[PDB]
């Protein structure tokens, strides 16, 4: 887990 | 007629895509629009990316959703490779091999939300409502703005979409049945549907409604 640019939409 | 955007790339990665776009006379932008024809995802060795807003919207709009590998290889090989060979195949949430991008790329008639009528009963994180609405629209829903503005009558099925844990003083998102005659799904219903480019069934997304 990090996040490099745009928001991410993950595990429900 | 090529415009593209990128997702989940670092600045160094963006630059290659730039250098690449410069070479092949491709327009490159920050924001996805209808004119975008390509979306470049950071993926792993076998074309599985994370789920981003652009991911969604590039599937929704039947666009080329391709691996960043499309880029690094076309560079490595000093020519523009073919998109079909780099088409993202899955994501970390919806499965590695589902091929939403492909499904959607082809099925621009058989459009997953045909004759549905959706309402994004705000608020949402990380996503303006109107993007969610644009998303369902590219997928062939029509957007109702207001719980009462549903167009009941013959044939046309309504859906209220919400994001439960986006609420302040919550459980108000349980009181929606008392305001009309529609199923109430989580946003995950839209996101998974769109990922898979295949209308999911509400069952596992249905929020239960207080009469
Ligand atoms: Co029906």
């Amino acid at each position: 887990p990090t996040r490099v640019s745009s928001p991410v939409f993950g595990a429900t | 007629r090529m415009s593209m955007v990128v997702s989940g790339l670092t600045p160094e990665e963006f630059m290659l895509v730039y250098k690449f776009a410069r070479k092949h006379h491709i327009t490159l932008t920050n924001l996805i629009t209808e004119e975008t024809t390509h979306v470049v995802m950071k993926t792993d060795a076998e074309f599985v990316c994370e789920r981003t807003l652009k991911y969604f919207l590039g599937i929704a709009g039947g666009k080329w959703v391709v691996s960043y590998f499309w880029v690094t290889q076309s560079i490595k090989e000093r020519k523009m490779l073919n998109e079909h060979d780099f088409e993202v195949r899955g994501d970390v949430v919806n499965g590695r091999n589902h091929q939403g991008p492909k499904r959607a790329r082809e099925s621009q008639d058989r459009k997953i939300f045909r004759g549905l009528e959706i309402c994004c009963y705000g608020p949402f994180t990380n996503m303006p409502t109107d993007q969610l609405e644009w998303m369902v629209q590219l997928c062939g829903a029509s957007v109702v703005k207001e719980l009462s503005s549903f167009t009941l009558g013959t044939g046309v099925h309504p859906i209220v979409v919400v994001q439960p844990d986006a609420w302040t003083e919550d459980n108000g998102f349980h009181a929606i049945g008392q305001m009309c005659e529609a199923p109430v799904v989580t946003r995950e219903w839209v996101l998974d549907s769109v990922a898979l480019y295949q209308c999911q069934e509400l069952d596992t997304y249905l929020i239960p409604q207080i009469p």
